[PDB]
């Protein structure tokens, strides 16, 4: 449940 | 050197440290070359007695080294081009500020916090690679929450690894590897897509010298570094100690106590429309051949209720030795690998 919390960042976003 | 009073970088970043790095008197100018140089600091294997042990490797050919004993009691030696071996204990309180300074894990009674010297993600990304380097307080084992307990422990690292690879900060040996360097990486390692798992011939036998070549030849580093780098890579245990630093399931005992502030944080910030975590890595293979990561995973979060309207950011690092004998395997790193949790938290000033 809890990592649910977490978006990761990603290269590919301008 | 062309100046009697000028000190390598090992020594310039000493000084700073024990000084204190908070220092008011910085000139800005010197609070950014300072933590250009902070960032050469790399956690490495620790030895029976230290509670960790930092290295770093500057490219003037100075080397500092620093060792904390569970004691807490330091030891920095700092090497130079010309060959002066600088060496200085501090046993007394002399090591009070320094501690706060490295990537080491403290026992320590309540959370530690604290203070850079944050909208969009390039920043995110900075203060990270600052914390990194910072010290953490130490997360107490609880079986509720170690990823290494329960039913299906380290199940994600291929696909963690698969995404996360391109898009972290990452160091081999003091070397960095960039984004295009990475990318050949996890092609090395048979990571095509999110369910893929490794070809077996890396599982065996590492990646392939001629990948560990390119992938050296596209990275950061000093040619000797480079170069111990690409023995690591074609080891069997490169593998391993690669793929678990991207196990995801690593914040779950920090984020235990702050998801509640992580989700605020998401909320508070969702009213300006994001990404929330990043990544950042270091492995290091001792010249006597130990391998050691140490994983950092920042995050953005609400202050407690004393401070509203504050967002900072929590750094959690996860440590450990990957033993010589431990293949990229679930059943085969649950029982062989040691993770040590801790976490900080850092705000900005002002």
């Amino acid at each position: 449940a809890v990592l649910d919390v977490l978006k990761f960042y990603d290269s590919n976003t301008v | 050197k062309k100046s009697w009073d000028e000190m390598s970088c090992a020594e310039k970043l000493f000084k700073v440290l024990s000084f204190g790095l908070w220092n008011p008197t910085y000139s800005r100018s010197e609070r950014q070359s300072f933590q250009e140089l902070l960032t050469v600091l790399e956690p490495v294997y620790p030895l029976p007695n230290e509670l960790g042990r930092v290295s770093a490797r500057f490219s003037d050919g100075s080397s500092l080294r620093i060792s904390v004993t569970n004691s807490e009691l330091v030891e920095a030696e700092i090497r130079t081009a010309n060959n002066e071996k600088i060496t200085v204990l501090l046993e007394s309180n002399e090591q009070n500020r320094l501690l706060q300074s490295l990537p080491i894990d403290r026992h320590m009674p309540y959370i530690q916090v604290h203070r850079a010297l944050l909208t969009d993600t390039t920043s995110m990304r900075n203060l990270l690679g600052f914390t990194s380097k910072l010290s953490t307080t130490l997360i107490p084992h609880n079986a509720q929450t170690d990823p290494l307990s329960g039913p299906t422990p380290f199940s994600s690292i291929f696909m963690d690894t698969c995404r996360g690879l391109g898009n972290a900060k990452l160091s081999l040996n003091g070397v960095d590897i960039p984004a295009n360097a990475q990318k050949l990486l996890r092609d090395a390692l048979g990571l095509k897509d999110t369910h893929s798992s490794p070809t077996r011939n890396v599982i065996d036998h590492g990646i392939s010298r001629h990948d560990a070549e390119q992938i050296a030849r596209e990275s950061s580093g000093s040619d000797k570094q480079k170069a111990e780098v690409v023995e690591f890579l074609c080891h069997p245990e490169a593998a391993t100690a690669i793929c678990s630093a991207f196990y995801q399931s690593f914040n779950v005992p920090a984020l235990t106590l702050t998801h509640e502030r992580i989700s605020k944080a998401s909320e508070y910030n969702a009213e300006r429309s994001t990404p929330n975590a990043c990544i950042n890595i270091s492995i290091s293979q001792s010249s006597d051949g130990n391998i050691y990561v140490t994983s950092h995973t920042g995050v953005l979060i609400m202050a407690p209720e004393d401070r509203p309207n504050e967002m900072g950011m929590l750094t959690n690092r996860t440590s450990y030795e990957v033993p010589q004998g431990v293949k990229c395997i679930i059943d085969e790193m649950v029982s062989a690998l040691q993770p040590r949790y801790a976490a900080s938290e850092t705000y900005l000033q002002n």
